[PDB]
């Protein structure tokens, strides 16, 4: 699966 | 029947199964209030929604039934599904409240953008998933009708799901196709492709594409990019007044999208051109878009499933409030939970 990352806000 | 426990939050009684703990009011509306809670059965946090008087009128009852039927049918990795649906009622005689439970995924697209700048890669993967879930949805003869960033949930792995389908029949308006916004004609699935287009453009340039202050102002921004209507499309507009207003407009030529999205992937600009076509019959379909060069790194025909047949004959039945209510009860009664992973 795609090696992408994203930051999720609080 | 699970064990329920009732409690009062924001002046609303919530009676739910004990599996749902630490309920926290997330918000409210004319549709119903929603609570955040932790589901001790899956070990996952979830969104518990309590409908606002589901059966106040024939209209509401039918709308309630439509939402329940729609959510129960949705089974795809890129679309929100029904984790659970229940009512504290012990029979039809006392049936009155309907609770819907869904997965709390992380954050909507707006909150992602607000946190970081996305790479062309992210956009590719994000728009791909949108089209993947849309292919599933459209294959079932369903039209979301209200795609926008706030209706897109994204997790830490950049995975996405489409939520909140339009059930009814600035913001929202900015991602709507023109034939809808002004009721020019009976629209088709491609209205969602128009939305995808507006969303993609925004992710690439960091700017809303058609932020019109009102319907006319937006139509002008739109017609300025894609050009004014041609005779072929005009003949499709059923409203005589609509046709009349269109013809009153000063003709305009389609713009070169490359001149609007300078610096963007040539392939993404091409796809945009294909989605932002004024005539809905000429817009690219979900299935077709997945096969576009822009998604070459994510496309897999054997892993882009369609849906089972979705029976909507109910839309044309004329029933009493209580018939719609009993129908809804039957749906609640027959709900089978999703396999535990």
């Amino acid at each position: 699966k795609p090696d992408l990352r994203v930051v999720i806000p609080p | 029947r699970p064990t329920f426990y009732r409690q009062e939050l924001n002046k609303t009684i919530w009676e739910v199964p004990e599996r749902y703990q630490n309920l926290s009011p997330v918000g409210s509306g004319a549709y119903g209030s929603v609570c955040a809670a932790f589901d001790t059965k899956t070990g996952h946090r979830v969104a518990v929604k309590k409908l606002s008087r589901p059966f106040q009128s024939i209209i509401h009852a039918k709308r309630t039934y439509r939402e329940l039927r729609l959510l129960k049918h949705m089974k795809h990795e890129n679309v929100i599904g029904l984790l659970d649906v229940f009512t504290p009622a012990r029979s039809l005689e006392e049936f009155n409240d309907v609770y819907l439970v869904t997965h709390l995924m992380g954050a909507d697209l707006n909150n992602i953008v607000k946190c970081q700048k996305l790479t062309d890669d992210h956009v590719q993967f994000l728009i791909y998933q949108i089209l993947r879930g849309l292919k599933y949805i459209h294959s079932a003869d369903i039209i979301h009708r209200d795609l926008k960033p706030s209706n897109l949930a994204v997790n830490e792995d950049c995975e996405l799901k489409i939520l909140d389908f339009g059930l009814a029949r600035v913001a929202t308006r900015w991602y709507r196709a023109p034939e809808i916004m002004l009721n020019w004609m009976h629209y088709n699935q491609t209205v969602d492709i128009w939305s995808v287009g507006c969303i993609m453009a925004e992710l690439l340039t960091g700017r809303t594409l058609f932020p019109g202050t009102d319907h006319i102002d937006q139509l002008k921004l739109i017609l300025r990019l894609v050009g004014t209507p041609g005779a072929e499309l005009l003949k499709k507009i059923s409203s005589e007044s609509a046709r009349n207003y269109i013809q009153s407009l000063a003709q305009m030529p389609k713009m070169n999208f490359a001149n609007v999205f300078i610096g963007a992937n040539p392939l993404a600009v091409d796809l945009l051109e294909k989605m932002l076509v004024l005539d809905s019959d000429k817009r690219i379909t979900a299935a077709q878009a997945l096969a576009h060069a822009y998604f070459a790194q994510y496309h897999d025909p054997d892993d882009e499933p369609v849906a089972d047949p979705y029976d909507q004959s109910f839309e044309s039945r004329d029933l009493l409030i209580d018939e719609w209510k009993s129908l809804t009860y039957d749906e609640v009664i027959s709900f089978v939970p999703p396999p535990l992973d």
